[PDB]
């Protein structure tokens, strides 16, 4: 998260870290056994880390739960990043408490101008590398489709949207993929891609969670 | 040394943080960098040993 601030300790209780020996992506806990993340965060083995704030330090609230199933969207397209979404079923239930809880699924598509919170342990530098220990937060608005399209002509599908600032300086970055974009207590996005981080006229592109509601219901059902 | 070993490392547009290896030509060794998750160029290896072998 470039241009963000330390989130208060455990103020984003739905945020997860995905770990393969080190933190590689984010995710969102959407029920006691399921996490949503991006498709390009796929790996065949993943440890899900919930209730984290500082990913370097065992604070005493963390639950470290293996991924029992890892189900990328079957029409995920590695070249265009269309359908950049993935579900992870945890091997056990997350213990819901004050540092770990779920975020609701969206009930309507993102609405332009809405102020959203984006979170992650990704790079905080727009050039070079400054990866933080503490979870980073950033307030940013949903951009119109016209702006999104002008920023990435021919590259935006109806499954993507843009959140951020055309003037640059504030954006999600490497290490933030899969994490949440949350607006008025609903999960509207998954950090997906962009041209650089925090560059002018290049806001982050985010997967449009609302479009995957049914797929998520059905995948959950078929694996319950 | 294939000529692709001379490319700067390429993060790509995806926002994962995947530790990969690349040949740094000047420094004459395999080094770590952050790969974003999609659109890999060839100077991008999954271990140091692979990198050292090709480059
Ligand atoms: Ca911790």
């Amino acid at each position: 998260i470039v241009g963000g601030y330390n989130c208060e300790e455990n103020s984003v209780p739905y945020q997860v870290s995905l770990n393969s020996g080190y933190h590689f992506c984010g995710g969102s806990l959407i029920n006691e056994q399921w996490v949503v993340s991006a498709g390009h965060c796929y790996k065949s083995r993943i440890q899900v880390r919930l209730g984290e704030h500082n990913i370097e330090v065992l604070e005493g609230n963390e639950q470290f739960i293996n991924a029992a199933k890892i189900i990328r969207h079957p029409q995920y397209d590695r070249d265009t990043l269309n359908n950049d979404i993935m579900l992870i079923k945890l091997s056990s239930r997350a213990v819901i408490n004050a540092h770990v809880s779920t975020i609701s699924l969206p009930t309507a598509p993102p609405a332009t101008g809405t102020k959203c919170l984006i979170s992650g342990w990704g790079n905080t530098a727009s050039s070079g590398a400054d990866y933080p220990d503490e979870l980073q937060c950033l307030d940013a608005p949903v951009l119109s489709q016209a702006k999104c399209e002008a920023s990435y002509p021919g590259k935006i599908t109806s499954n993507m949207f843009c959140v951020g600032f055309l003037e640059g300086g504030k954006d999600s970055c490497q290490g933030d993929a899969g994490g949440p974009v949350v607006c008025n207590g609903q999960l509207q996005g998954v950090v997906s891609w962009g041209d650089g981080c925090a560059q002018k006229n290049k806001p982050g592109v985010y997967t449009k969670v609302y479009n995957y509601v049914k797929w998520i219901k059905n995948t959950i059902a078929a694996n319950s | 040394r294939p000529d692709f070993c001379l490319e700067p490392p390429y993060t790509g547009p995806c926002k994962a943080r995947i530790i990969r290896y690349f040949y740094n030509a000047k420094a004459g060794l395999c080094q770590t960098f952050v790969y974003g998750g999609c659109r890999a160029k060839r100077n991008n290896f999954k271990s140091a040993e692979d990198c050292m072998r090709t480059c």
